[PDB]
């Protein structure tokens, strides 16, 4: 368990080697270095998990050095490992390793092979720093590194300026989230004097006995950082545009690393949120609203990868809903299962893109279950796990745990929102599946990760239980009758949604075309297609005034205001040079004028 | 003891650079390299022998080394040098940047290279003397003395693609700004000395003696205003800033002049060493105005940097925004914010040095600085766009670089003192990420927007790559292990902070 820092050192070494290789090595050697760095990190993670379970699930601490020490400001470079950290670390390392083998197969013949693998290795190292840190500033280091690697990997095809614009939009929105997280850090250090998670939880109830308002501010700013990183309301607009990068980038961002950081942040600082119940209820409300908006947005997307992006937003909203109803174990279980099936879905969509030679929209496809049967099978099991198909998928058990935690804690409206979102999830998922893979046809390094993610997307993934006892509090248990009727309701809702998608899109689209061609239907489709106009609102409220103020200030008005005395001096000198006309009689006249002035002044002031 | 040699080795080396040009045209660069290497080695020897990490705060004055000699005994003026942790860090940074400036102008085989090296050495010696002098007249003397070689370097050796008249205009504007503000500082120094003389009867310019000077409220405010006007011109603080982009634009193409005196931050040191201890009550009263000027400087510099089509002017306005952050840190009265300000000054020096060296080599390859005429340069160059990406990532304040450590300790201490200014400054960090990403997108990503950007370009030299990678290593080590730097400056920062808050 003393090799806990090796899970960061190996991806860092891979990034350094592949960055300084500069593409001069062979693609086999670059693939060996990158995939082997992430695989060795995963193997060290497996050994760490074996040691952790052999030691009775004891929280392990490994300091490395002291990051900074100015008086009472003490930030250490210390890693910690409990059940939550082990769960996130195993998910990140294993799913990133599978995505790395798929990228080694996928990115063959591309410019920037070594650069791609260096950036993904740095992404893995940053997320391991994020999940292994024991204080908020080291977690902020991992947070910002994850955001930077997201920016570097989204705009990987740098020749197209649209990819670059998507990368800058993702980085700017997540940077706003990180500024909110920085506000949380400043409040927590100013109040408690520490940023260590355990010490903050220990010192908070004694410090906030009289007043609790600054703790509410700190938890609200933590929620702001979380929704910035996890693409939730109101910082969700970056995800759909940021999907312009390569397919393994999207799999890594949406499944393993990038969007799970907010859920991990809320789960790690769960005690501080427990002392501020209104902010935790706001976390649940934000998750419910985000999942509903994301489901409605994914219902009308014409792109496979855009549907997958809004489905990721919906599932992260489900995780936030589980956090808000104090179902922490349900949230982490859904995080791990969603990582599995979302990685499977994104790799299958990349296989579709490579097979179709160009990124088509879903209506130009049809009858793809005959050209690619294995890709269709992977897509079918991934969509069944996404839609929470009962008794054969892990997503069903995860969403059942989330809804049971919501119902058992007295949150009825959040449970209703979760049920409606599950119905919509099955609706949009099998809408996209039936449009793409049904209709009339028009046009070892990768099978193994797809097979592993296929197996983990079934009930075998639900057989893996994260060791969250002793780290997160246990959710209040539901009665057997209530649990049974809730499982029945969830299965019925998912099956009815799949059947409605089959009735609407599997046959000829007549009632769907009747709805879409109607003026309310066109208006609602246009509204939901642009993700409810949030990007338009942020363009008209933040981007356009920024550009206008930059255009107004581009001539440096303060510089000209300070250049005004030079202009006045030049004008005064030119005006004073008129007296030097060279005329002697004027010089005598000016002498007599000065004599009059001097004598008059002397008689005045006497 | 070694402090006069720390000042005098640059001046003697510059004289030898000018004189030894008769033996060859490639001779003065070796003399300048030996000179700045010796100065850096002496500074590192002072760092090792000083024992700064074990030094505790004993109150102002507390000097780890001190030198005194009479200069003008009629006014009580002495060549009076003193070094402690903050001064030592600034002197080490000056020596390192001088070595980088010598190496950056290695390939210039001009017929008057000896005078170029003499001017560079005299600028470096003046900056070291500014950091070392604790005599008010000597401090002013070095402050104004290091501006004449800089004027002649900008006006005569400057950006050769531009017209001569633009170079003379930029050099004249820089000289007028700096020297007029210095004259205002001289008036403040003279009036403080006269107040001390009328209260004591002793002709002194010693900063240790002027610390305990009984002043009326309002007189102290005016003396503080004169000092702050000088330091605000050379920080820069808005609106006394435009000389810095005009001087960076018309600096010589290598970038050695950029590293020599335009980039070393003597004004924040002067604010910490002189403005706060001499006038603590006036600084405490001036604090809201100073932190709001810092906020305006952060956002104005960020917006100006975004609006530039010139990459050099973008880096200059980046420096303006960072100095707004440091100016906020100085007036908080917090130990954490002061240590963050020290880290931020060192990190800004390293990162801006890397950015200016990379900009100079980019201009060497492509013969233009307009970002509208480049684009997609990642595929055309071997090393330059990746290192430019690293340094632009550093200047937006990425953790792992020292800029993050500096600005975040600044913001932690400032939030402990003033929360609203802190939250506005963090949104300034969002603005910083915006302008750094904009520069990276406009320069190295996308498609080629002209003909010169569409051709393959020669790779960087081994020496150029060596010093850029040295800056990269130093920035990463400052990001991950800033504790030696924090321990070096801890006692001086503690003395300044205790003097500031124990007399208000
Ligand atoms: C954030 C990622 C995870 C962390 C590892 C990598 C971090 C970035 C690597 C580059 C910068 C490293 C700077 C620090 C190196 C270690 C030196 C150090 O801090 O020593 C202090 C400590 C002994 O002194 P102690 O008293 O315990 O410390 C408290 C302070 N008095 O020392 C010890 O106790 C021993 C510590 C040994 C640490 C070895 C780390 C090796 C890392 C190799 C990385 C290779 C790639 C480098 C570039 C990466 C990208 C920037
Ligand atoms: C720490 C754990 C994670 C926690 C979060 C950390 C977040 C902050 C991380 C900061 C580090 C810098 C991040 C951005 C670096 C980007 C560099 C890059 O793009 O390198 C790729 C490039 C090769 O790409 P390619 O396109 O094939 O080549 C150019 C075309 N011929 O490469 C090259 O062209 C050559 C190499 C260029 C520079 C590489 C990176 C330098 C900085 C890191 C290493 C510093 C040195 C190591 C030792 C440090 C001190 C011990
Ligand atoms: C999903 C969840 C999302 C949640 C989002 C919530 C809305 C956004 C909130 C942003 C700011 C949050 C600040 C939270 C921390 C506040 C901590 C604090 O101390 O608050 C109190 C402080 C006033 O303190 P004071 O009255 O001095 O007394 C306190 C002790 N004596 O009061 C303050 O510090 C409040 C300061 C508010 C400043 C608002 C205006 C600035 C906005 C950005 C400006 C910068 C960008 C624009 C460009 C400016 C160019 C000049
Ligand atoms: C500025 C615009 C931003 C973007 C749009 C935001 C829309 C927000 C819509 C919801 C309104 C705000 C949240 C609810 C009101 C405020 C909280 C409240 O009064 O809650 C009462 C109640 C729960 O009360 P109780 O369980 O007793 O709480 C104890 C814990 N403190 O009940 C609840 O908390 C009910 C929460 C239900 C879940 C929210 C989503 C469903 C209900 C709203 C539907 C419309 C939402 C927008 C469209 C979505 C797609 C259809
Ligand atoms: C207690 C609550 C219990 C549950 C109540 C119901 C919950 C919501 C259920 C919504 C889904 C119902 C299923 C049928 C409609 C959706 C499927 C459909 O017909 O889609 C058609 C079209 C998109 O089809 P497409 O494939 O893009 O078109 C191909 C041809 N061009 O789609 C369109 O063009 C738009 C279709 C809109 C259909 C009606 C939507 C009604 C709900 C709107 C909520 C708005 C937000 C809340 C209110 C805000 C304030 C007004
Ligand atoms: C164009 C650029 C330059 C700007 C113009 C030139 C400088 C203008 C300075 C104006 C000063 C106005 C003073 C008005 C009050 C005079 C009467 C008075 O109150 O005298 C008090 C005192 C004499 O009585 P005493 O017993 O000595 O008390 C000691 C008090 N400490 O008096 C004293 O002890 C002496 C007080 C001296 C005050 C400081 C004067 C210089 C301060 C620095 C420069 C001005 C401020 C910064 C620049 C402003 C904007 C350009
Ligand atoms: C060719 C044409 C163009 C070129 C020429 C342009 C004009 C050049 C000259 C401009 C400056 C004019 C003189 C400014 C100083 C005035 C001093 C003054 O009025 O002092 C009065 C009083 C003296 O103090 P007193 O009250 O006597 O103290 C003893 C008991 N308390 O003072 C006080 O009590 C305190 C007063 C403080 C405020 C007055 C000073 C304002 C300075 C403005 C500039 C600096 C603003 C702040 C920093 C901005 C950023 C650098
Ligand atoms: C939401 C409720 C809570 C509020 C939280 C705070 C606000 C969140 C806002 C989120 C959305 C931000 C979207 C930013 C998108 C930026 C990326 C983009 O669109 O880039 C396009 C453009 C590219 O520029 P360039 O590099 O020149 O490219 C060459 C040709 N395109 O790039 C540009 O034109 C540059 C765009 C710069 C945008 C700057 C945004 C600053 C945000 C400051 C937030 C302040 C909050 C407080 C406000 C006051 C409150 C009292
Ligand atoms: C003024 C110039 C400053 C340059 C940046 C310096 C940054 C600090 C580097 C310190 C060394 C870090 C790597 C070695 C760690 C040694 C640990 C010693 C204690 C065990």
């Amino acid at each position: 368990m003393n090799m806990l820092a090796l899970t960061i050192i190996l991806p860092l070494i891979g990034f350094v080697l592949l960055a300084f290789s500069r593409g001069r090595w062979s693609e086999n050697v670059s693939a060996i270095v990158g995939v082997g760095s992430v695989g060795l990190a995963a193997l060290v993670t497996a050994f760490i998990g074996v040691d952790f379970f052999a030691n009775g699930e004891q929280t392990y601490s490994q300091p490395l050095w002291t990051w900074m020490s100015v008086g009472d400001f003490n930030i250490g470079f210390n890693l910690v490992l409990d059940g939550l950290s082990l769960t996130m670390l195993s998910v990140v390392t294993g799913v990133g390793f599978l995505i790395h083998m798929y990228a080694s197969w996928y990115m063959r013949g591309e410019e920037g092979y070594s650069r791609f693998f260096a950036y993904t290795n740095l992404f893995i190292a940053s997320m391991v720093v994020l999940v292994l840190a024991d204080n908020l500033l080291l977690m902020y280091l991992g947070w910002e590194g994850v955001g930077l690697c997201s920016y570097l990997l989204i705009g990987f095809y740098y020749t197209d300026p649209k990819n670059g614009a998507a990368a800058m939009k993702a980085f700017v929105v997540t940077r706003v989230g990180d500024v909110f997280l920085a506000f949380a850090l400043f409040i927590l250090y100013n109040e408690l004097g520490t940023l260590n998670f355990r010490e903050m939880v220990e010192l908070a109830p004694a410090h906030f006995a009289d007043g609790n308002n600054m703790l509410m501010w700190a938890t609200l700013m933590l929620l702001g950082g979380a929704v910035g990183k996890s693409a939730q309301l109101p910082l969700q607009t970056w995800l759909a545009d940021a999907m312009a990068g390569p397919t393994p980038v999207s799999a890594l961002i949406h499944a393993a690393t990038m969007v799970t950081a907010g859920v991990y942040l809320i789960a790690r600082t769960h005690g501080l949120f427990l002392m501020t119940p209104e902010v935790l209820h706001l976390v649940g409300i934000v998750g419910a609203v985000t999942l509903l908006l994301a489901g409605f947005a994914a219902l009308v997307q014409t792109d496979i990868k855009r549907v997958l992006a809004y489905s990721t937003m919906s599932q992260i909203g489900y995780m936030f809903l589980a956090l808000g109803v104090q179902a922490w174990d349900a949230a982490i279980f859904h995080l791990m299962t969603h990582a599995f099936f979302k990685a499977l879905l994104f790799l299958a969509s990349g296989s579709v893109i490579l097979a179709c030679h160009h990124e088509q929209n879903i209506f130009k496809m049809g009858g793809l279950r005959k050209s690619i049967p294995l890709v269709y099978l992977c897509f079918l099991v991934g969509g069944a796990a996404l839609s929470a198909l009962p008794l054969v998928t892990a997503g069903f058990f995860s969403k059942d745990e989330i809804l049971a935690g919501a119902m058992a804690n007295g949150h009825i409206n959040l449970m209703v929102a979760g049920l409606v979102g599950a119905f919509m999830t099955s609706l949009y998922t099998f809408r996209m599946i039936f449009i793409v893979f049904h209709g009339k046809e028009q046009i070892v390094t990768h099978s193994l990760p797809l097979i592993v993610l296929l197996i983990l997307s079934t009930f075998v993934g639900a057989l893996i239980v994260p060791p969250l006892q002793g780290v997160l509090p246990q959710t209040t248990e539901l009665a057997h009758g209530s649990m049974l009727t809730l499982e029945i309701t969830s299965g019925v809702v998912a099956v009815v949604g799949i059947l409605l998608a089959a009735w609407l899109w599997l046959g000829k689209r007549t009632l769907v075309t009747s709805i879409a061609n109607s003026a309310p239907g066109r208006l609602l489709s246009t509204w939901w297609y642009n993700a409810w106009g949030f990007d338009w609102l942020y363009d008209k409220v933040f981007v356009k005034p920024f550009l206008g103020i930059a255009w107004l200030l581009k001539r440096d008005p303060l510089n000209s205001m300070m250049n005004i005395p030079a202009v006045l001096s030049r004008f005064a000198g030119k005006g004073l040079l008129l007296s030097e006309n060279g005329y002697l009689r004027w010089y005598v006249a000016s002498m007599s004028i000065g004599a009059v002035v001097v004598l008059a002044l002397l008689m005045v002031l006497r | 003891m070694l402090l006069p040699w720390l000042i005098l080795i640059p001046f003697i080396g510059g004289f030898l650079c000018w004189q030894t040009e008769r033996f060859g045209v490639k001779v003065p660069r070796w003399i300048a390299l030996i000179t700045m290497g010796l100065t850096l080695a002496l500074s590192l020897q002072l760092w090792l022998q000083g024992g700064y990490s074990l030094t505790q705060s004993a109150g102002i004055p507390q000097w780890q080394s001190e030198f005194d000699m009479p200069w003008i005994p009629r006014f009580g003026i002495s060549i009076h040098l003193a070094i402690d942790g903050l001064s030592l860090l600034m002197v080490v940074l000056t020596g390192l940047l001088g070595v980088l400036a010598v190496l950056c102008s290695w390939k210039e085989i001009e017929k008057y290279q000896g005078f170029f090296h003499l001017n560079l050495m005299w600028i470096l010696g003046g900056v070291i003397g500014v950091f070392l002098a604790i005599d008010m007249f000597l401090f002013f003397f070095f402050w104004e003395m290091m501006l004449v070689p800089m004027y002649f370097l900008i006006a005569l050796w400057g950006h050769k693609a531009s017209d001569g008249k633009t170079r003379i205009t930029a050099a004249t504007k820089f000289f007028i700004y700096t020297q007029a503000s210095g004259l205002v500082m001289l008036i403040a120094i003279l009036a403080l000395v006269f107040v001390h003389y009328n209260a004591t009867g002793v002709w002194t310019f010693n900063y240790e003696e002027l610390l305990n000077t009984p002043m009326s409220s309002g007189v102290e405010y005016l003396l503080m205003l004169g000092f702050f006007i000088a330091f605000a011109v050379k920080m820069p603080v808005v609106p006394l800033h435009g000389w810095l982009p005009d001087a960076h634009s018309q600096a010589p193409t290598a970038g050695s002049v950029d590293l020599a005196g335009i980039l070393l931050k003597t004004a924040a040191y002067g604010l910490l060493r002189f403005s706060l201890p001499l006038f603590p009550n006036a600084s405490a009263e001036f604090a809201p105005i100073a932190m709001w000027l810092g906020v305006i400087g952060i956002f104005y510099g960020a917006w100006m940097a975004f609006a530039q089509t010139d990459i050099k002017r973008l880096i200059a306005y980046t420096s303006v925004s960072h100095m707004g952050f440091v100016l906020i840190a100085i007036y908080t009265g917090s130990q954490l914010a002061y240590q963050g300000a020290v880290i931020q000054m060192i990190a800004h020096g390293l990162s801006a040095a890397g950015l200016f060296i990379l900009c100079g080599q980019l201009y060497e390859r492509i013969h233009t600085r307009d970002m509208r005429m480049m684009g997609g340069l990642w595929s055309k160059m071997k090393w330059l766009p990746a290192l430019s990406l690293f340094f632009a990532v550093a200047t937006l304040g990425m953790p792992g670089t020292g800029n993050f450590v500096g600005e975040f300790m600044i913001l932690f201490g400032s939030f402990q003192v003033v929360p609203v200014i802190t939250v506005i400054s963090t949104f300034g960090l969002v603005f910083a990420s915006v302008y750094s990403l904009a520069m990276l997108h406009r320069a190295y990503f996308g498609k080629a927007k002209s003909q010169i950007a569409s051709q393959e370009l020669p790779g960087m030299s081994l020496r150029e790559l060596f010093m850029i990678l040295l800056l990269v290593v130093l920035l990463v080590l400052l990001g991950f292990y800033p504790q030696p730097i924090l321990d070096t400056s801890h006692s001086a920062i503690g003395n300044i902070q205790q003097w500031f808050v124990n007399s208000v």
